[PDB]
């Protein structure tokens, strides 16, 4: 029942910096602590084992040490190929558990979002259903908030977001919204609206359009 | 030398179960503990159990015991995996490790839904209005309905790549749904035509769908 507290879940970094991942164990687990690196392809490797032993093929720039209760992973001069996810572990006590993990991303500059909303289209009101889509287009950092309004009014029900990956040309994110509503429900209602707000946002960015106009 | 090899993915039923495999080689089997491990789309790694295949003693995480079955075939140095009474919160990808997570696996995908093979629909995503003149327009598809994985997505015919993403799939009420963004200059669109390619190979399906403004229009779709 041994927890491990890993930190940050997200680490923005920058190529050739040295960086440190942190994971705490609730009790004392001596050397017992094992490191994993995770690809993008979802295979996994074990970098480091006992604490400070460097596995086969592990690059030095590799290291890992412990002090008191607080292990850490070290690396170096971070590569390209290392903003990936990582894990600590323990097999000092069964069963054995594992950190939370931490995804390295690369720092940039901020950039703000932009919004687009796209009312149904007429062929999926034919067929009983309603999706209204939002886009929130190339924007750092990945944290953001979105929401849907009917009428004036929040909804939080029947939302479905999705978020790209780090984009390997210029380091932004992306999200999309999708409000999926009954056909009936969305007759009901005139206008709808994505409020999409971020660190760059002076104030928030609304989007809307309302469905008795054209 | 030491490697371990899983079986393929899988897409099974509520309520069925699946049997999953993990070959282990260059290392004598009996030796060594066999661990299973568990991990949510987009979450962290969860610990299953392990295996000593010498006497095929088993020690389970009491979050999945019942829920998963390790045994091993000490003459095929294979260890198994067997899921039951599946649903939603099984689908996962799945790792085979051998102690003390030395070693790993590929990981198999394990897929838990009702539906059968469904194309997608593929639905238009033009503005609502706000024509902006001299700079970029975001138009998009909507991919949706559709199972099992995976779909295609390109923006004329690989024509328009400038300002594309496709956002990754959510398998939401048995079924999968994924939208594409395409950015292009406001002097080529409405003025030349914007299509988006959508394949679909389980139901063998290929479909076109151009993008046209809004308006109130009805009947858009039996053209474009
Ligand atoms: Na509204």
């Amino acid at each position: 029942d041994i927890v491990l507290t890993q930190s940050p879940s997200s680490l923005s970094a920058s190529l050739g910096e040295r960086v440190s991942l942190t994971c705490r164990a609730s009790q004392d687990i001596g050397s017992r602590l094992n490191w994993l690196q995770q690809k993008p392809d979802g295979t996994i490797k074990r970098l480091i084992h006992g604490t400070s032993n460097l596995d086969s093929g592990v690059p030095k720039r590799f290291s890992g040490s412990r002090s008191g209760s607080d292990y850490s992973l070290t690396i170096s001069s971070l590569e390209s190929e290392d903003f990936v996810d990582y894990y600590c572990l323990q097999y000092d006590s069964s069963p054995f558990t594992i950190g939370s993990g931490t995804r390295l991303e690369i720092k940039r500059a901020d950039a703000a979002p932009t919004v687009s909303i796209f009312p149904p289209s007429s062929e999926q009101l034919t067929s009983g259903g309603a999706s209204v889509v939002c886009f929130l287009n190339n924007f750092y950092p990945k944290d953001i908030n979105v929401k849907w309004k009917i009428d004036g009014s929040e909804r939080q029900n029947g939302v479905l977001n999705s978020w790209t990956d780090q984009d390997s040309k210029d380091s932004t994110y992306s999200m999309s919204s999708t409000l999926t509503l009954t056909k009936d429900e969305y007759e009901r209602h005139n206008s709808y609206t994505c409020e999409a707000t971020h660190k760059t946002s002076t104030s928030p960015i609304v989007k809307s359009f309302n469905r008795n106009e054209c | 030398q030491v490697k371990l090899e899983q079986s393929g993915p899988e897409l099974v039923k509520p309520g069925a179960s699946v049997r999953i495999s993990c070959k282990a080689s260059g290392y004598t089997f009996t030796n060594y503990y066999m661990y299973w491990l568990k991990q949510r789309p987009g979450q962290g790694l969860e610990w299953i159990g392990w295996i000593y295949p010498g006497n095929v003693n088993t020690e389970y995480n009491e979050k999945f015991k019942g829920k998963a079955t390790l045994t091993a075939d000490k003459s095929s140095s294979t260890t198994y995996m067997q899921l039951s009474s599946l649903t939603s919160e099984d689908s996962a990808v799945y790792f085979c490790a051998r102690s003390v997570f030395a070693y790993w696996g590929q990981g198999t995908l394990v897929t838990v839904s009702a539906a059968k093979t469904t194309p997608p629909s593929v639905y238009p995503l033009a503005p609502g209005s706000a024509a902006q003149t001299n700079s970029m327009v975001t138009l998009g598809c909507l991919v949706k309905g559709y199972f099992p994985e995976p779909v295609t997505v390109t923006w004329n015919s690989g024509s328009l790549s400038s300002g594309v993403h496709t956002f990754p799939a959510v398998l939401q009420s048995d079924l999968y749904t994924l939208s594409s963004s395409v950015t292009v200059p406001s002097s080529t669109w409405p003025s030349e035509t914007v299509t988006c390619n959508v394949a679909h190979p389980a139901s063998s399906t290929k479909v076109d769908k151009k993008i046209v403004p809004r308006d109130c229009g009805k009947h858009h779709h039996h053209h474009h």
